[PDB]
């Protein structure tokens, strides 16, 4: 709300479809709406429970998600040098996370 | 110097020539022979020649002017030091003349291949039709070196073609043995008896042998040539002519003239195909003009006689007055004053031709707007080849000049441009003018297909299969449907690989200055190949492209012989020695003033003395 | 100029007579379906979504040949006639692939790999490098070289380095991705991958992480999960059983090469085995020297001072310590950074990392 | 200047199509799954109109017949699933269907290791060569060849160049399939692509299916169905059903590779389906020494050089990694800015490799 930006909470799984790549897909083009909706907070919902929110990450496709992220945020250091959309994780285990993350 | 040419309208020969002077100055004799070759001062040559006192020197500028060839071939500019040796007031030296009248070059070409290496071929097989093929191809594969034992070896493998097809067969050992004086010792042994397609055929590659070691011969094919034009072979003669004035290319001597003189007035034309000796002048006396040939060429033009129908010696004599012509620029209009005033159908054709010729490699806003005039033929659109390649913005304006071809749908249209994407693009591969020739393959008409081929076989030239591999297999599955197509696939091979693949046909230099040979050999090639393209004629004409070869190499020395080192970045072998080869790259060390790729003399401070 | 006025006076009246004769044809509603299949009578079937189903003649615009069964094709609106190609529509499915045309680093800015700089240059950058250089010597140089580390350290950032030296699209491919839970789906995914590689050359292919699809086990197929088992077989044959000069090459990336079956591996492809060295003093100066170049400083810093005191922190250690002590500098409100930042920055960093359980030592 | 001559490549075919195309269009206009003539105006019962289709199903009782002269109407007359059965107006029995696959005719590839792969050779050529070569043969004693081979132990050491390599010399087309690929969760998806597959390949035979990985495809478990070794099972079972039913063995070959046939179920294994079953071999000193030979026609390796001694220092290698050794030789004398090879420039690079494979 300061930084006035669209709060972007996103999803873990439903970002899981039983078909070929169209999740793949939806991974790649949520990229792009943030891109053009610069400067945005994607805040990586699912790896935190609010009470009503369900599944705080698992060994299925949260902590998974969770590496791709990293990997787009070393991308817009690279070819562009350009990066002013920032991801907020929120998590309450440390067995969702890793030394390398 | 650079500037001149490049970027306005570029008339005015009064820079170039002032240039000249200032380069003597600072003892850039390296820059002043290159402005030297272009405009036609043989006297400027001998005259920086005569300047040099250095030994280092001497020998230096003696291998990098003979890369342009013309200039080198020419007596009194290689008899300069042979003149000035006998007496000294020069210090011309003695090692220096066996660079001159060329043997250490070639030498050193040799050299490089035991060296650095590359494979043997053999392949004869059998049918008439493909033997002759892979006959053909078999000494463009090992050209440039001596292994013509296995051809010699089958006698069957020598005797399958007939008639034509055997003085080809023949003649292929002349291929292998070209630019190499010892290897005219063993064609002897052939020439002498055999069938008499094996007697023609030894002659016609004997021509083929000298075509870059005529210069300072060690067997005189004229007086084997002389004998035989006063024996019956009216039909012999004509091949045995296109032979002699292949090998007498880039010098000048009377003596030539005075053999081929007669036979052009033959008129043996009509029969046996014969009196083609106009094109062996032109070839002969190219980039000066002796007005004998001239005025024969003109008043045959006029004549148009029963015997004179003959359209294929039209080809060559339209094709003769711009080889005499080409690289004179202005004093050329002497010559065209005469030209447009003898109105002919034929003669409107050659009027572009000569100026092209003339003006090559630079052109002009007279000439682009003169040949679109004609255009609304093979000639004009031929002709823009000529002047493209000097020219940045002129390749460029190929493919503009070129779309015009493209929009009409006419299928003789379509024929002509196909040669001269090949004629332009000889030095390296263009891939964008690839793009168009493929489309250029896959027509309803034939005669188009086969001028894709053999222009894909220009094209791909200095280089081996680098696209092409791909386009190979296409032209492969079309020899299906035609039978044509097969004989000139086989042709592309042997050129894409010709030398054993690692020399080329180029107006990049040990100068970097176009080459008046290279052109010429390209061109007369490029219309009249092969007996079913054009005009009825000989498959026997195709070794004319012999004169278009240089070898790529770099090859530093210290002294004269001594190896010196040098890293350059070729493909990926990648840092290479010296004595190697490569393209459009330079030595990393420094030269005694010229700093330019060839056969280099390289000087290091004596503190930090490096040697191989 | 000239040329173009040649062309433009007959090139109108026949281009304006053939515009006409197509849009006559190409009225509307005309119905946009896809061609199945091209049958070789030179007819064609073609699927529509409004259920007609036609064998039809060609109408130019386009060739049989410009053509592949699967295409999307123009149709007309009662015979079904092919009149023109188009180009796919309600979202085309491609796989999480992230571009970066000539991605921004260099050798300069990690020098101090000096090593591992020259055998990635040697096998894929000088290949790029060489395009019709490597299709007439036709010998492969290594196709892939494998790069094992920890990323962003030395791994992610070579592969990066001499992505922007020969200008070929660098390629980021997901490892876990691919990890879908579903079957048929994983191979499918990774075929995916490799179509449109070959399609789009030259390019560096970097596969982030493979462990999560690999896992070696010790049967080539087991009664655990299938779906890891399957993308992993895909995987093996897609190296396996096309194989490149220069055209594609393939970086992969995994932080234990040893979890990795030895015949996914493959000598003949990934020939280039590169592994990371440690920081000496004199590297760790160099590594330094760069990060602050970036920066603005007080004079006070010294260099060789900080260094010393480390020992056994790794490139990405140093990093961190140039924007930790930065960050006291940006609390402090001030674009100088002291002497005394560094000094805690360097002591923190050094701790968390060089954590100790007496397994050094001996 | 690339577009206009690309465009008039085109208006030339357009002129001429448009003229057939008009008279075409009056009436309308071999692969197929289901029969389509969209009404038939042609021709008890004695006119039969045959549209399948679930909109609209036209369904005759009776097959049997050519009678409306010929195919019609949306052309796609042939097989249905549900049973009119427009028997044989230009004859449409077996067919490719929709099939995903990857065809090669005649392949580019020919062998480049015949020294540890002498084996698979002999038994190949005797299997595959000679029985499309002569068939006649085969006859005379009174057997016919082998249905499907399995060439089995490490992938890619000259086990799939010798698969290329057949098809080649045979004037045969080579379909690989990734077998992989062929295993789908989804109901059936996976049973019905495999029945597609030999018919597809019943149509076009003489032809070799390879068969990448049949580790995928059935491969070891202990679970006997459980929601996704169900799924995988049925894939396996059908596959059977195809060669162990109806097949020609004298056209249609199946070549299968594997990385371990001791996992595989019996019913892949056993003859009925597979017959000859061929061993890959670590090639020995003397192999070595021949693909070594093949891979130095290049190179200006030291003339004089002597293989076996190398060999002799070799530790164990497979096929792929003595190319392996020869390019990363090279890659030594580039690194050194240096014309030529020498004896060395190989064992350094066999020093490196082994190492590194290690696992």
């Amino acid at each position: 709300h300061h930084t006035d930006c669209k709060f972007i909470r996103v999803s873990g799984a439903e970002l899981v479809q039983k078909y070929i790549g169209e999740g793949s897909r939806m991974v790649r083009e949520l990229f792009v709406m943030a891109r053009e909706h610069a400067p945005s907070i994607i805040f990586m919902d699912e790896i935190d429970s609010i009470g009503s929110t369900r599944v705080e990450g698992s060994g299925g496709g949260d902590s998974e998600v969770q590496r791709t992220m990293l990997e787009l945020l070393n991308q817009l250091d690279g070819f562009e040098t350009s990066k002013n959309i920032k991801i907020i994780m929120a998590t309450n285990r440390l067995d969702i996370l890793d030394p390398a993350l | 110097v650079a500037c001149v040419p490049l970027l306005p309208p570029p008339e005015d020969v009064a820079f170039l020539k002032t240039a000249y002077s200032i380069y003597l100055s600072q003892n850039e004799l390296t820059d002043a022979i290159a402005l030297a070759v272009r405009l036609g001062e043989e006297d400027m040559i001998r005259s920086v020649f005569d300047a040099t006192s250095d030994p280092v020197m001497h020998k230096q500028l003696a291998y990098i002017l003979a890369a342009q060839k013309t200039s080198f071939e020419y007596e009194g500019v290689q008899d300069i030091i042979g003149n000035g040796k006998l007496s000294e007031h020069f210090l011309y030296l003695a090692k220096e003349l066996n660079l001159t009248g060329p043997k250490v070059p070639e030498d050193i070409y040799k050299s490089h291949l035991d060296n650095s290496k590359s494979v043997f071929s053999s392949a004869g097989l059998d049918s008439a039709q493909q033997n002759l093929a892979s006959s053909f191809v078999n000494g463009f594969l090992n050209l440039g070196y001596c292994n013509d034992k296995l051809i010699v070896d089958n006698d069957n493998w020598v005797y399958k073609t007939k008639g034509d097809g055997m003085t080809s067969a023949v003649a292929s050992i002349g291929s292998i043995y070209q630019w190499n004086l010892d290897g005219l010792q063993q064609l002897d042994k052939y020439l002498y008896v055999d069938e008499p397609e094996v007697k023609a055929g030894a002659l016609l590659g004997i021509g083929i042998s000298a075509s870059g070691v005529h210069d300072g011969e060690v067997e005189p094919a004229l007086l084997l040539l002389q004998d035989y034009v006063t024996n019956p072979d009216t039909k012999i003669s004509s091949a045995a002519i296109l032979g002699l004035g292949i090998a007498f290319a880039g010098s000048k001597n009377d003596e030539v003239l005075g053999l081929l003189l007669p036979i052009a007035a033959s008129t043996d034309l009509p029969i046996e195909t014969a009196a083609m000796a106009s094109l062996a002048l032109a070839h002969v006396f190219v980039g000066t003009c002796n007005g004998d040939i001239t005025t024969s060429i003109m008043d045959n033009f006029l004549e148009r006689t029963a015997i004179e129908l003959k359209t294929d010696w039209v080809r060559f004599l339209a094709l003769a007055l711009g080889i005499l012509y080409m690289g004179q620029g202005e004093q050329v209009d002497d010559v065209l004053e005469t030209i447009s005033a003898i109105e002919h159908p034929m003669t409107s054709a050659i009027e572009v031709l000569v100026g092209s010729c003339a003006y090559t490699g630079t052109g002009d806003v007279l000439l682009i707007q003169d040949l679109l005039h004609r255009l609304t033929l093979a000639y004009a659109v031929l002709g823009i080849a000529l002047i493209a390649l000097g020219e940045d913005i002129g390749k460029e304006m190929s493919l503009r000049h070129f779309g015009h071809l493209m929009h009409y749908g006419n299928e003789h249209i379509r024929r002509m441009v196909p040669l001269a994407m090949g004629i332009v693009s000889v030095s390296d591969p263009q891939m964008k003018v690839f793009d168009t020739l493929t489309r250029f393959s896959h027509d309803a008409d034939l005669e188009v297909s086969m001028n894709s081929i053999f222009a894909m076989g220009l094209c791909g030239a200095g280089t081996n299969n680098a696209r092409l591999a791909q386009l190979l297999r296409q032209l492969a599955s079309y020899y299906s449907r035609e039978q044509d197509a097969l004989f000139i696939t086989r042709l592309a091979q042997g050129l894409l690989h010709l030398g054993k693949g690692t020399m080329t046909m180029d107006v990049f230099n040990d100068a970097h200055v176009l080459n008046k040979v290279t052109l010429a050999s390209i061109l007369t090639t490029a219309v009249g190949l092969v007996s079913p393209s054009f005009m009825l004629k000989h498959h026997q004409l195709f070794y004319m492209l012999n004169a278009g070869i240089r070898p790529k190499f770099i090859l530093a020395l210290n002294d004269e012989g001594e190896p010196i080192k040098v890293n350059v970045r070729v493909g990926q072998p990648v840092l290479l020695n010296h004595g190697e080869r490569a393209e459009l790259e330079t030595d990393e060390y420094i030269s005694y003033t010229s700093h330019i790729e060839g056969v280099v003399i390289l000087k290091k401070n004596p503190d930090y003395r490096e040697e191989e | 100029f000239v040329s173009n006025s040649e062309i433009l006076k007959p090139f109108e009246k026949k281009q304006e007579e053939e515009k006409k004769q197509l849009e006559e044809i190409r009225g509307n509603p005309l119905s946009i379906g896809t061609l199945e299949e091209i049958i070789d009578d030179d007819h064609a079937i073609v699927t529509s979504p409004t259920m007609p189903d036609y064998y039809v003649s060609i109408l130019s615009f386009v060739d049989k040949e410009l053509l592949e069964p699967g295409c999307s094709v123009l149709l007309h609106h009662k015979t079904m006639s092919i009149v023109g190609v188009l180009q796919d529509d309600a979202d085309p499915m491609v796989s999480v692939m992230k571009m970066d045309k000539s991605p921004t680093e260099s050798y300069s800015d990690i020098g101090g790999l000096e090593s591992q700089i020259q055998e990635i240059k040697e096998s894929v950058e000088l290949p790029l490098t060489h395009p019709e250089l490597y299709e007439e010597m036709g010998i492969k140089p290594p196709k892939g070289v494998i790069l094992y580390g920890a990323p962003g350290t030395g791994k992610t950032l070579l592969a990066k380095a001499v992505a922007n030296q020969t200008s070929a699209t660098f390629l980021r491919i997901v490892g876990s991705e691919l990890i879908q839970k579903y079957l048929g789906d994983g191979p499918r995914l990774c075929r995916q991958i490799f179509k449109v590689a070959g399609e789009n050359a030259p390019s560096i292919v970097f596969i982030d992480e493979i462990d999560a699809i690999g896992t070696k086990r010790y049967d080539s197929n087991s009664g655990g999960e299938r779906e890891i088992q399957r993308t992993m077989l895909e995987l093996l044959n897609q190296l396996d059983g096309f194989d490149d000069r220069g055209d594609v090459k393939v970086i992969m990336a995994t932080n234990k090469i040893e979890t990795l079956d030895p015949a996914l591996i493959r000598p003949g492809r990934i020939d280039r085995k590169i592994l990371f060295e440690n920081p000496d003093l004199s590297t760790k100066k160099k590594i330094l020297g760069i990060h602050t170049s970036k920066m603005n400083l007080s004079e006070d810093v010294n260099l060789e001072t900080l260094v010393t005191t480390k020992d056994d922190l790794s490139g990405a250690d140093i990093q961190a310590m140039c924007t930790e002590a930065g960050l006291l500098a940006l609390r402090e409100r001030r674009m100088q950074v002291t002497a005394e930042d560094f000094k805690q920055a360097k002591e923190r960093v050094m701790k968390n990392k060089v954590e100790e359980n007496l397994e050094g030592l001996y | 200047l690339k577009q206009t001559e690309n465009d008039l490549k085109d208006i030339e075919a357009r002129i001429k199509e448009k003229a057939g195309v008009k008279e075409s269009d009056t009436g309308l206009a071999h692969p197929l799954q289901v029969a389509r003539c969209t009404k038939i105006i042609k021709g008890e019962d004695a006119k039969y109109v045959i549209n399948l289709k679930q909109i609209a199903k036209f369904v005759v009782g009776l097959g049997e017949r050519v009678s409306p002269t010929d195919i019609e109407e949306g052309m796609r007359v042939g097989v249905d699933r549900s049973k009119y059965n427009i028997e044989l107006p230009l004859p449409p029995r077996i067919d490719p269907s929709v099939t995903m696959m990857t065809v090669e005719e005649k392949p580019d590839v020919t062998y480049s290791d015949v020294g540890g792969c002498k084996d698979q050779i002999e038994k190949l050529r005797e299997v595959v060569e000679l029985p499309l070569l002569s068939p006649e043969r085969f006859a005379t004693l009174g057997i016919d060849p082998p249905k499907g081979i399995l060439l089995y132990g490490p992938p890619g050491t000259g086990k799939t160049l010798c698969a290329r390599a057949v098809a080649n010399r045979t004037d045969a087309t080579f379909i690989r399939v990734i077998g992989s690929e062929l295993v789908q969760k989804y109901v059936g998806e996976g049973a019905r692509m495999v029945r597609e597959l030999f018919e597809m390949a019943r149509t076009k035979k003489a032809c070799i299916i390879f068969f990448d990985e049949i580790d995928a495809v059935g491969g070891a478990r202990f679970d006997d169905g459980a929601g996704g070794d169900n799924e995988v099972q049925r894939t396996m079972l059908e596959l059977i059903t195809q060669l162990d039913g109806f097949d020609p063995r004298g056209n249609i070959k199946v070549m299968f590779a594997t990385n371990r046939p001791n996992t595989l179920d019996p019913a892949l294994l056993r003859p009925g389906r597979i017959d000859r079953k061929v061993e890959f071999s670590l090639p020995d000193l003397e192999g070595r020494a021949n693909i070594f030979r093949i891979h130095s026609k290049s190179m200006s390796v030291e003339r004089g050089i002597r293989w076996e001694l190398i060999s002799r220092l070799c530790p164990n290698s497979t096929g792929a990694e003595l190319r392996s050794v020869c390019t990363e030789a090279g890659m030594f004398a580039i690194r050194a800015r240096r014309k030529v090879a020498t004896e060395k420039d190989f064992l350094k690079a066999v020093d490196k490799v082994i190492s590194g494979y290690k696992k």
